[PDB]
RNA sequence: AGCGGGGCCUCACGAUCCUUCUGACCUUUUGGGUUUUAAGCAGGAGGUGUCAGAAAAGUUACCACAGGGAUAACUGGCUUG
RNA sequence: CGGGCCCAUACCCGGCCGUCGCUGGCAGUCGGCAGAGCGAGAAAGAGAGUGGCGCGGACGCUACGCCGCGACGAGUAGGAG
RNA sequence: GGCCACGGCGUCCCCCGCGAGCGCACGGGGUCGGCGGCGAUGUCGGCUACCCACCCGACCCGUCUUGAAACACGGACCAAGGAGUCUAACACGUGCGCGAGUCGGGGGCUACGAAAGCCGCCGUGGCGCAAUGAAGGUGAAGGCCGGCGGCGCCGCCGGCCGAGGUGGGAUCCCGAGGCCUUCCAGUCCGCCGAGGGCGCACCACCGGCCCGUCUCGCCCGCCGCGCCGGGGAGGUGGAGCACG
RNA sequence: CGUGAAACCGUUAAGAGGUAAACGGGUGGGGUCCGCGCAGUCCGCCCGGAGGAUUCAACCCGGCGGCCGGUCCGGCCGUGCCGGCGGGGCGGAUCUCCCGCUCCCGUCGGCGGGGGACCGCCCCCCGGCCGGCGACCGGCCGCCGCCGGGCGCAUUUCCACCG
RNA sequence: GACCCACUCCCCGGCGCCGGGGGGCCCAAGUCCUUCUGAUCGAGGCCCAGCCCGUGGACGGUGUGAGGCCGGUAGCGGCCCCCGGCGCGCCGGGCCCGGGUCUUCCCGGAGUCGGGUUGCUUGGGAAUGCAGCCCAAAGCGGGUGGUAAACUCCAUCUAAGGC
């Protein structure tokens, strides 16, 4: 996403900011010369971003550097990432409710039957 | 009575679990009497390996674990004829034995014999009465170095042969893994019935020719 | 640094008094014996104190220097005056303004020189 | 930081000696007290013998 | 910590915060999770659709070990080796490409996800995707099977 | 042109489990193969009328227990056919 | 029907207590190496350069601290600090 | 006669940028630069605590209950004891460490210490990194450029672009002009700003990909040319993918 | 027979007593105690009056300290880098001289292991720049400050009283 | 059985000699000076050897509160008794003991297996295990190969005797 975001056109050498964490990816084979400040970053990514060529900073350096926040760039991580998202929204077993089920363990004899089949009674 | 979303569980305490209930406060004292009986007993056999004897390579039974090898029970009886080790003196030098184990390849067979050799080329033997040395026993120079070995005797590694880069041949670039699979998986399970159906149609055949 | 060693030790100090709805701290080179970032005098680089002298008569001025902060043996340095009140007064008025030596308590210095000097005038 | 000073190996005598030491790294890692006390509280509990 | 819960805070109120007009009484709606068919039933439907009934077929001495099969990816096919052996094979100019053994590393069947590297290589699996293997085509290289 | 996948419209009917029939060059039947059998998948049917669906006769003046002034018999209160 | 008069915890003015909001203000205690300011209808510099004697200045800021403006204050079952 | 936030010269076109002092106060919340008495064995002060009187108010608590002071029940008085605990699972919310990984809990090596430290070819394993189908099984982007064959489409090809779009989006970026001490020009820094943009997270919508199923269809491959294997277009079912 | 509470009881002292006692708000009256109250606060500057000192400023010597040398000399350190005809430890799913095993009539060819090359990291010896010494300084010079001792001898400075 | 190779290192009944367990008795230093108290183990001091010991500063007793008053505590500290094993030579006793190849022979557990039914039991589902009754075996046989049955191939053990 970091790589992604500040490869968008326009906004060329500025300053990435993140108040969370950077971590390292390993599906991704180049790396550009990246300007990274945040709260912590993941020994890997450090490693990639440094050999890659960049700088990372901490907060204070980055006051220092931009006071104002002049030329950066601020980003977050996906905020629904968590998977207890996929068990929020509408109840199951209610009509065009997408939504995951509790359910102890996975497989054919667990919650499948009843509500779920047109054969077995209804489906919703 | 459930209440709201939840994950309605199932647990298994309808008996009287609390009679039955084997906690583990005793667990560094049976770590520290385990330790102590270890030690008790690897300064009793003095000279020997501190773990037991030699035991030999042993692929893994299931699909699942079929791809590495580790240490089985004891060698078996054709290993110890090809190697050339009697049966009855082999658990005497210290060599693990076992008359179940089946031999179906000569790959096993042959590392176990050379494992064998390499051990019977690595132990050192004692005269039984020591102001009388013996044929196969070895003498006073090595008798001064011999010490026990911490671990077991030889420890079984698997590891992977050296595979370096290749040209890639138009063969192997027009193979066609994914449509070869399949067709395998279709003869495997149509080959029964196709031979059924083979022989009912040579059967109109001659019914026809004769 | 000072604000680091004041984060450990605001509240999980051996000289906090908390009683009464009083807080109090004992360290010896505080002024005015409070519980305070400014007023602390062991976090700081540079502290004043001003201490009765053991022979019962003047006051002694106590400097920290700038080389020896892992030192303590060779890290204060103390000054002994057996003066009148008002140049006993003038004398830390310019070892503070003068020196430049942490200026945000000279005010304080003499305060307490003033009321080390009162108590050892003999009482009525 | 990354500043290190050296720190010199002091006699029986009380008095230093010519040897002199870096300061290891150690010395200048985060200090958490916060979490030293969560650690010194949950492992403090390891020694209990129990009681009913 | 006891001195932190909700019961130091209920002393001196008389229903320790579980109603006077409907007292906390024993077992009042039945032993765990029974009624799924009476009177929690709507619970049941909306929260648990499916719960009742049989569908399938059954299988009695099944062995999780026989049907063992892990998977991997294309995205994470490159990380299974030293990137040192990347370097070198996108640097050389011979062409011979590196060997891949994903059953050395632990897998079974290799599935194609996502973009691959342009560079040649050969994939040692025991099962293929036919997007996989036409990904690894269109690179340029080979799919070859072990057992 | 259109109209028609029941009755001019507002009613006329039934889940899980089990049984029965219909469908496929369908899947499994387990170390391999052939063949009966059995189990799966989809759609109907056999019914719960206490109709969101336990399998169910009385008596106690010999009686018991937990409770109810949420509920009768006696008194008191509103009303006055 | 008319003037006057009496008083509730209601309304008005004032003091004090707490809660809420302004997610308000304060690191500017920048002092002889000095020059005191950011409250006032209406955006943005106490901007920089280039040519035409006497040695003096209160308190403060446990920033989880201190200070200022307004509004608000019933409560069983129950929740939280 | 009475009143006024009227008060100099200089021309060009119209009609006809800093005076000095003082002092008074209906002026960002009280001061006196005003006074008087009484104090040693009987007086002074002590809103609270001890006793008494008077005026006003005032029914006995807990509890079920629509309704309790109740002619509803429990209660003579005092002291001590006395009731949401622990184990396991789950769900969400918060704090910490690491992070596409994480976890030694079992084992082993080295008074407090039954603690602590260590092991990595002890990570076996658990959870996560892939879903779907009852199951056999399958298992997560395309387009363009130029030609050959059976307009277009498919393959041999070579090369290139290459991992969505629309709308709203905190912040960031550019800048028509402007922020004065006589007046002119232009230099550097900083700030404000018409208008215009690259858009995080998330939300809605539209496309796309994977598995099951249905309909319409023609092409491709060969060690076994077959009740073989693979592919497309369009609907629909899923606790999926769409830079963790 | 340690300490010895409450309920309850006796006695002494005080007060009170026809709407059971008891209670909230506001006063008044009387008690037992407290203030060890009963001639009323002080703290700085200045004027005046009486007194007494080792006694002020300046100057000299010595010691210590704080800030510097636009760009003083010398050091150390880097979650800094560049050089290297340098010397090494660790790791690599990056390559390739010999030894052991087995397959052959001292041999072609296979397997395991040791040897070397390369790459990456780190420590050390040398050189050159950047930054820091405010988590991390030595000498010299300059200014300022403080302390001790002299010299200063009283229209200075300071002590205690009075109006 | 034949043909080759190899070997005089095993065990015990008794005797004599070589160095963990149970018990007993023991092993440092203030009652120093002054001063509190009914009583000190309290308080102050004991220098330039900051009273003395410390491999002993655990605990208990003694007229409160003791490292040095007593028992103890530390020590691979000491001495004195009894028992076992690991070794030693001796006397005697049992036994004169092996392996490789070729050839010829030998080779197994029954009212049990298995089948039908009944009852209990198991996660074991056209019957997992056990038991009763009836039937009741074979020897290229017999059991098992988690869906009943026939045919046909493989795989794998050798039940109904024992430590
Ligand atoms: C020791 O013997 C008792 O206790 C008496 C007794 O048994 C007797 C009556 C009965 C056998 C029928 O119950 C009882 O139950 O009396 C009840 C009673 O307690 C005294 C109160 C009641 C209620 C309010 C006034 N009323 C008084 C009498 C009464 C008379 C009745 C009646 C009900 C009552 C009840 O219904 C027909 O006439
Ligand atoms: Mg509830
Ligand atoms: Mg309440
Ligand atoms: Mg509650
Ligand atoms: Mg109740
Ligand atoms: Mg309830
Ligand atoms: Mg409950
Ligand atoms: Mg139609
Ligand atoms: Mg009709
Ligand atoms: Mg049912
Ligand atoms: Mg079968
Ligand atoms: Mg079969
Ligand atoms: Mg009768
Ligand atoms: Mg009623
Ligand atoms: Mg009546
Ligand atoms: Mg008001
Ligand atoms: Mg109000
Ligand atoms: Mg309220
Ligand atoms: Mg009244
Ligand atoms: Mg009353
Ligand atoms: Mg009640
Ligand atoms: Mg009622
Ligand atoms: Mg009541
Ligand atoms: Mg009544
Ligand atoms: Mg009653
Ligand atoms: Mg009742
Ligand atoms: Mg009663
Ligand atoms: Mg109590
Ligand atoms: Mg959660
Ligand atoms: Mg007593
Ligand atoms: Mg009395
Ligand atoms: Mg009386
Ligand atoms: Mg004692
Ligand atoms: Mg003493
Ligand atoms: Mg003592
Ligand atoms: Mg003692
Ligand atoms: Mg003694
Ligand atoms: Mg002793
Ligand atoms: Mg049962
Ligand atoms: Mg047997
Ligand atoms: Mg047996």
């Amino acid at each position: 996403r970091m790589i992604r975001k500040m490869k968008l056109p326009g906004r060329e050498n500025k300053t990435a900011v993140v108040v969370g964490t950077v971590t390292d990816d390993v599906r991704v084979q180049e790396v550009p010369k990246l300007k990274v400040c945040a709260l912590r970053v993941t020994s890997r990514a450090r490693s990639r971003i440094l050999k890659a060529g960049g700088k990372i900073l901490t907060f204070d350096q980055l006051a220092l550097d931009s006071p104002k926040g002049r030329g950066t760039v601020l980003l977050s991580g996906p905020r629904k990432g968590r998977e207890v998202y996929r068990h929020f929204g509408k109840a199951p077993g209610t009509p065009h409710s997408h939504t995951k089920p509790y359910v102890r363990s996975k497989g054919r004899k667990f919650e499948r039957a009843r509500g779920r089949r047109a054969s077995r009674g209804y489906k919703n | 009575a459930p209440s709201r979303n939840g994950m309605i569980l199932k647990p298994h305490f309808h008996k009287d679990w609390q009679r039955r209930v084997a906690t583990w406060f005793n667990q560094p004292a049976r770590k520290i009497r385990r330790r102590k009986a270890r030690q008790a007993r690897a300064r009793r056999i003095a000279p020997r390996p501190a773990a037991g004897p030699i035991r030999p390579i042993v692929r893994c039974p299931t699909v699942r674990y079929h791809t590495k090898v580790r240490a089985g029970r004891g060698f078996s009886l054709e290993e110890l004829r090809v190697a050339g080790i009697h049966k009855k003196v082999a658990r005497t030098i210290g060599i693990s034995v076992d008359p179940r184990r089946r031999n179906k390849s000569t790959e096993s067979l042959q590392a176990n014999v050379q494992r064998l050799k390499e051990y019977r080329s690595k132990l050192v033997l004692f005269p039984r009465k020591p102001s009388a040395p013996k044929k196969g026993d070895s003498s006073a120079e090595e008798l001064k170095l011999a010490t026990q070995l911490t671990g077991p005797v030889m420890p079984i590694r698997n590891v992977f042969k050296k595979e370096k880069a290749r040209v890639i041949t138009e063969e192997e670039k027009n193979f066609k893994a994914f449509a070869s699979l399949r067709m395998a998986r279709a003869n495997a399970r149509l080959f029964g019935i196709r031979a059924k159906r083979a022989k009912e149609a040579a059967e109109q055949d001659v019914e026809k020719k004769k | 640094s000072a604000h680091l060693q004041w984060m450990v030790v605001r509240n999980c100090s051996s000289f906090l008094i908390k009683r009464n709805k009083q807080t109090y701290s004992t360290e010896p080179n505080n002024l005015k014996a409070r519980n305070s970032f400014r007023y602390n005098g062991l976090i700081h680089r540079k502290t004043v104190g001003v201490e009765p002298a053991a022979d019962g008569k003047g006051v002694v001025v106590v400097m920290k220097r700038r080389s020896g902060q892992r030192k303590p043996a060779t890290s204060y340095v103390r000054t002994t005056i057996n003066k009148n009140a008002r140049a006993t007064l003038s004398s830390i008025r310019h070892m503070i303004r003068k020196n430049k030596y942490h200026p945000d308590l000279r005010m304080a210095a003499i305060r307490r020189a003033s009321a080390i000097l009162r108590s050892q005038k003999p009482v009525m | 930081a990354c500043a290190r000073p050296l720190i010199s190996v002091y006699s029986e005598k009380g008095e230093s000696s010519g040897k002199n030491v870096t300061l290891p790294a150690v010395f200048k890692a985060p200090i958490r007290p916060d979490i030293v006390n969560f650690v010194h509280t949950n492992l403090r509990k390891n020694n209990r013998q129990p009681y009913a | 910590p006891s001195r932190l819960r909700k019961t130091r805070k209920l002393r001196g109120h008389v229903s320790h915060g579980h109603g006077r007009i409907g007292k906390h009484r024993k077992h009042p709606g039945g032993r765990g999770n029974a009624g799924g068919m009476h009177h929690h039933r709507i619970n049941f439907d909306k929260y648990h659709p499916g719960y009742f009934g049989k569908v399938g077929m059954r299988h009695y001495h099944l062995k999780r070990n026989q049907s063992f099969c892990p998977t991997v990816n294309l995205d994470k096919l490159w990380t299974l080796v030293s990137e040192q052996t990347r370097v070198n094979a996108a640097k050389n100019k011979t062409g011979a490409a590196p060997i891949i053994d994903v059953v050395r590393s632990g897998y079974y069947k290799v599935l194609g996800k996502g973009k691959l590297p342009k560079q040649p290589v050969i994939v040692k699996a025991k099962f293929f995707s036919r997007r996989a293997e036409e990904k690894i085509k269109g690179v340029g290289g080979a799919c070859v099977l072990v057992a």
